[PDB]
């Protein structure tokens, strides 16, 4: 199987900007059967580029590919507010075919640290039997950003789930919901709940905290 | 004009069979390779199948083989991909794909492979405190739990309040079961003075929920 890395993971470019995308193969790519597709929220993926090099019918010339064997290399000389999507590299000449794991091209924008919100478990979620303790953090940019969970000030790991919003249409900038979740019995055995957020945008970490019952 | 049109999609059990079909137009159907490639809720594209133009060779990817089989009536210009023994990471949008290095592509079938019977939704309120508020700015939100399957719609205030509303992916729970949250950032200000309701519509269901959200101390 034919192990196809695309590098780097999220490119961050401006209109205007010329973006790089890599794929590299673990073998040699038979006849540079290499097919390069643009691919946007709620839409099937398209043809960009077939056979390492050519351009797909109805395709701007600003979409170049080249390369061969191991190395392949997507470039889109000037972006358009429209480039912005998800592109994948694949292989056909020899099965299985598989494609790369994908490279976002994301919109730049300025550092935007993000403002944080923590949610203690309601009335009505504790009755169900559940703690579930909230830390929001919201409209901020870049991506990056850590958050640890603190339950009595002992760091805390593998009892939280975190999601993410896409990158906002008018903004640029992202949201994170991370959730802690304890048994209702758990929750009960620990006083203070802290959410602790490192970011780029932020000087120092900042704690959301909160006393069991208060 | 090239037209890939799949069906057959839906919801399906684990160990149950589903068959996708894609009813091919506008080419010569018997002169290309077809494909099935799939995409799991908010992943990558996975190669699943090709068949060559006659169907005399047929290919798999290793998740798949044994299990799925990919053919083509060349007479009725139609490719077929029989899923038995479906397993829950089978869950993905599958598309029809035209040739080598895929320059057509159907608009894909949702199949959804789960134990869970169709639930609505629990909704608990993230009410707004001291703890939730950022210089004269609040943040509220209501949980929306345990429903099955995709999608709930989340507005608030009946669709009038817009600006600052953030709705996370749905994540799908060892229950077979999804849960997501809504949120919204307000002026400090307007708390107790304006009402905040989330308004939760869970269509496979037939059910819908208010919650009106509560300012604490
Ligand atoms: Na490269
Ligand atoms: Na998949
Ligand atoms: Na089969
Ligand atoms: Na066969
Ligand atoms: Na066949």
């Amino acid at each position: 199987e034919i192990v196809l890395t695309q590098s780097p993971g999220t490119l961050s470019l401006s209109p205007g900007e010329r973006a790089t995308l890599s794929c590299r193969a673990s073998q040699s790519v038979s006849s540079s059967y290499l097919a390069w597709y643009q691919q946007k929220p709620g839409q099937a993926p398209r043809l960009l580029i077939y056979g390492a090099s050519s351009r797909a019918t109805g395709i701007p010339d600003r979409f170049s590919g080249s390369g061969s064997g191991t190395d392949f290399t997507l470039t889109i000389s000037r972006l358009e507010p429209e480039d912005f999507a998800v592109y994948y590299c694949q292989q056909y000449g020899s099965s299985p075919l598989t494609f790369g794991q994908g490279t976002k091209v994301e919109i730049k924008r300025t550092v935007a640290a993000p403002s944080v919100f923590i949610f203690p478990p309601s009335d009505k979620k504790l009755k169900s039997g559940t703690a579930s303790v909230v830390c929001l953090l919201n409209n901020f940019y870049p991506r990056e950003a850590k958050v640890q969970w603190k339950v009595d000030n002992a760091l805390q790991s593998g009892n939280s789930q975190e999601s993410v919003t896409e990158q906002d249409s008018k903004d640029s900038t992202y949201s994170l919901s991370s959730t802690l979740t304890l048994s209702k019995a758990d929750y009960e055995k620990h006083k203070v709940y802290a959410c602790e957020v490192t970011h780029q945008g932020l000087s120092s970490p900042v704690t959301k905290s909160f006393n069991r019952g208060e | 004009e090239v037209q890939l049109l799949e069906s057959g999609g839906g919801l399906v059990q684990p160990g149950g069979s589903l068959r996708l079909s894609c009813a091919a137009s506008g080419f010569t159907f018997s002169s290309y390779a077809m494909s099935w490639v799939r995409q799991a809720p908010g992943k990558g594209l996975e190669w699943v199948s090709a068949i060559s133009g006659s169907g005399g060779s047929t290919y798999y990817a290793d998740s798949v083989k044994g299990r799925f089989t990919i053919s083509r009536d060349n007479s009725k210009n139609t490719l077929y991909l029989q899923m038995n023994s479906l397993r829950a990471e089978d869950t993905a949008v599958y598309y029809c794909a035209k040739g080598s290095g895929f320059d057509y592509w159907g608009q894909g079938t949702l199949v959804t492979v789960s134990s869970a019977s169709t639930k609505g939704p629990s909704v608990f309120p993230l009410a707004p405190s001291s703890k939730s508020t950022s210089g004269g700015t609040a943040a509220l939100g209501c949980l929306v739990e345990d429903y099955f399957p995709e999608p709930v719609t989340v507005s608030w205030n009946s669709g009038a309040l817009t600006s600052g509303v953030h709705t996370f992916p749905a994540v799908l729970q060892s229950s077979g079961l999804y849960s997501l949250s809504s949120v919204v950032t307000v002026p400090s200000s307007s708390l107790g003075t304006q009402t905040y309701i989330c308004n939760v519509n869970h269509k496979p269901s037939n059910t819908k929920v208010d919650e009106k959200v509560e300012p604490k101390s």
